RNA sequence: CCCGGCGAGGGGAGUGAAAAAGAACCUGAAACCGUGUACGUACAAGCAGUGGGAGCACGCUUAGGCGUGUGACUGCGUACC
RNA sequence: GUAACGGGGCUAAACCAUGCACCGAAGCUGCGGCAGCGACGCUUAUGCGUUGUUGGGUAGGGGAGCGUUCUGUAAGCCUGCGAAGGUGUGCUGUGAGGCAUGCUGGAGGUAUCAGAAGUGCGAAUGCUGACAUAAGUAACGAUAAAGCGGGUGAAAAGCCC
């Protein structure tokens, strides 16, 4: 019979309208942002998130390098001798050990530099 | 209050007069003219008796005297954008806005 | 609780010391830039900032691959138009070891900050001791 | 509505849009793209269904009600003063309840 | 003759920079008691020597 | 009279 | 009653449940423009967000690396229809 | 404007052959959860534990929902110990949503399941009104310009002599 359509107004707006990290102008003011900001993070948070266990992967893996290569031989050769290892053998993320334990990490070293064949 | 003396409308701009009232602030209230009675055009006078208000407005509702005070806040506001119509040539639009602001002035103390 | 390895803000850096005269060129670039990032630094995700001093000497000597001496050219380019454009030689720019045959490494990291004053870290010079003016605290 | 005259603006020049029609249902007045007139609503139902499976009241509201007596009338002509008397009757109160 | 974006709020005072007017730096004048203009001596009657106008 | 206090009298009676 | 020009307008005072109800008057959203405060900002390249993420401002847990505005710096990365 | 490796640079950081190592995608795997769908156990409308498995997707097909207004519901219920509309915050679901609550508001609101559609907006060079912006910019309408003195006046280049 009526709608006034009106009171699902703000209330469908305001609804993304929060969406104000500034941003910026409106990008956060109007409906600029409509999606075409916040549907915007709103897909790059998938990808640019979903990204990251690739973007901590690469970064331990720096360091691991960095440490064994730095007693000799390089992560190449190195997760060689660990991999060849059965109960014997973690992965990264903790071989991060590195950096806040180094003996820890250079005694890995060894079991891993010794396995080698 | 704090003592308060505001106008409503007047009559020219926002900015125009945002300008003026911002050698006002900060010290004050004794500086109120010498400033304003010096420093040239029109917005600056629409402010030399609102200040002339918000001081005889605190030897009333206040009764603090004309020495003290500092003048805390200023700020002029967009008061209702005034609106008529041009000639031109043709016609086409003249959308002439006769532009107005609030002024409201604070004066108080340490 | 949740991993990554913090770094400060730095909170470290060095004072080491390189000749360069053996003719090892541009190869010498390379742990002159990742140790300028952290390469035998196994300690301090880089990423974000990091660092970490060297000095380099002379480098008026760096034999250059094979041919590469006579005819490695450089080109600047004023921008000022008028037509720019400045061919110029290994041999003719090792008439001058300043910003450039050392700084064949500024363009083997990152660029934009970070990798802009990461290389400011460098320092030149060119005849080792004698006129090593810099800092005399302390290197390797 | 008071649709009255055809065409405002030209069709083309002055480039503000295809403009046609005070009334237009786009437009700020009149025009209702659809809506209508009085018009039935009212259903048809067949007899076997009316008639169909009607009272349950002593099946589901089965508690409630299947009551029989008789139907009132001691009950004078026209008063109510007291209807109340009678709806003690069930002292079952003001209870929606109705009669036949 | 004509621009094809909006010149945000951002750049609105990006002009507007310079502005914000500067006042005074006034003084007084032996005679009056602290008003003359940066040039003109006394306000308060009018003079500077003496018979400025009209005075004592 | 303290020549804001001053500014006043000379004025607040250039009316009476 | 006070400032004002025997103006606008406004400050006190009265009314009144309320004047944040003052007559341009109920509620008073949005676009848009000011005043206050906090972080950011004057070697820095792009749809301006994302993942990191320091540091400061702030409230915190008889640590336990927390909430909040901020966001240097660094991986991607050319709105929609 | 180098500009015919993307670059820095490589005499190997090029090429042929050979071989181990590793990096690498949402692929696969592991693990916590969602849904559709055949099986095992169990109960037993059922579900639920597990389990095989499937879920890129425009034209379009099909299937569940979300909320807006009115309707009996109903002289029922909230409501001046403050309803509706605004405004903050919190929790919760796949979602459209919801619930609670501070503040402001000054009478109204409407569970439950049923029913009716003036049922949902960013786009239509869409109608309407409000506000931006170029922007304190170009412009003050005939280059027959004026200058001084007095008056009244809050103020005078522009009115009065
Ligand atoms: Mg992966
Ligand atoms: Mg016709
Ligand atoms: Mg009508
Ligand atoms: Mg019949
Ligand atoms: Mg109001
Ligand atoms: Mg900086
Ligand atoms: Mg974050
Ligand atoms: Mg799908
Ligand atoms: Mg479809
Ligand atoms: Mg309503
Ligand atoms: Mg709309
Ligand atoms: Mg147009
Ligand atoms: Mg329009
Ligand atoms: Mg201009
Ligand atoms: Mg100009
Ligand atoms: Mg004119």
């Amino acid at each position: 019979a009526r709608v006034k359509r009106g009171v699902i107004a703000r209330a469908r707006h305001k609804k993304i309208l929060k969406q104000a990290k500034g941003y910026y102008g409106a990008r956060s003011r109007v409906y600029r942002v409509a999606f075409q900001a916040v549907i915007k993070a709103g897909q790059y948070a998938y990808r640019d998130r979903r990204q990251r266990k690739r973007q901590f992967r690469q970064l331990w893996i720096a360091r691991i390098n960095a440490a064994a290569r730095q007693n000799g031989i390089s992560y190449s050769k190195f997760i060689n001798g660990l991999k060849k290892a059965s109960v014997e053998i973690d992965r990264k993320i903790l071989a991060d050990i590195a950096v806040f334990d180094k003996v820890a990490f250079t005694a890995l070293v060894e079991k891993a530099k010794a396995a080698l064949a | 209050m704090e003592t308060i003396a505001k106008h409503r409308h007047a009559r020219s701009s926002a900015q125009k007069v945002r300008l003026v009232a911002d050698l006002i602030r900060g010290k004050k209230v004794s500086q109120a003219l010498d400033i304003l009675t010096y420093t040239n055009k029109k917005a600056a006078v629409l402010v030399k008796k609102v200040l002339e208000s918000a001081i005889a407005n605190a030897e009333h509702n206040d009764g603090a005297d004309i020495d003290d005070l500092k003048v805390t806040k200023i700020f002029v506001d967009e008061g209702p954008s005034m609106k008529r119509i041009m000639p031109r040539a043709k016609g086409r639009a003249d959308r002439i806005l006769k532009r107005t602001s609030h002024i409201t002035v604070v004066v108080s103390d340490r | 609780m949740k991993t990554f390895t913090a770094k400060p803000e730095t909170v470290k850096r060095d004072w080491y010391v390189v000749d360069a005269t053996g003719k090892t060129l541009g190869r010498l670039a390379t742990e002159l830039a990742r140790r300028l990032r952290g390469k035998h630094k196994a300690e301090y995700t880089p990423h974000v900032d990091t660092g970490d001093y060297i000095i380099v000497l002379n480098a008026d000597k760096v034999a250059v691959t094979g041919n590469k001496r006579t005819d490695k050219v450089y080109y600047h380019h004023t921008g000022h138009i008028g037509g720019i454009k400045q061919a110029t030689f290994e041999e003719m720019i090792a008439r001058r070891p300043e910003r450039v045959i050392e700084i064949a490494v500024k363009g083997m990291l990152p660029k934009g900050p970070l990798g802009r004053a990461m290389f400011r870290k460098l320092k030149v010079y060119a005849g080792n001791e004698h006129n090593h003016a810099a800092q005399q605290p302390q290197v390797l | 509505v008071t649709g009255s005259g055809k065409k405002p603006w030209r069709q083309k020049g002055t480039g503000r849009a295809r403009s046609g029609s005070i009334k237009s249902p786009i437009w700020r007045s009149g025009g209702v793209t659809f809506a209508a007139r009085p018009q039935d609503h009212s259903q048809k139902v067949n007899k076997k269904m009316y008639r169909g499976a009607l009272k349950s009241i002593l099946s589901e509201l089965v508690r409630q009600d299947r009551l029989i007596v008789v139907e009132k009338f001691s009950v004078e002509a026209p008063k109510t003063k007291l209807l109340a008397q009678k709806l003690k009757d069930m002292a079952l109160e003001d209870v929606l309840i109705i009669t036949g | 003759a004509v621009q094809q974006n909006k010149p945000t709020r951002s750049k609105r005072g990006m002009r507007r920079s310079h502005d914000a007017l500067t006042a005074v730096t006034s003084l007084s004048v032996d005679k009056t008691s602290g008003e003359k203009h940066l040039r003109h001596h006394i306000t308060a009657d009018g003079y500077y020597r003496g018979r400025k106008v009209i005075a004592k | 009279a303290s020549p804001l206090k001053q500014q006043r009298i000379r004025q607040k009676v250039e009316k009476l």
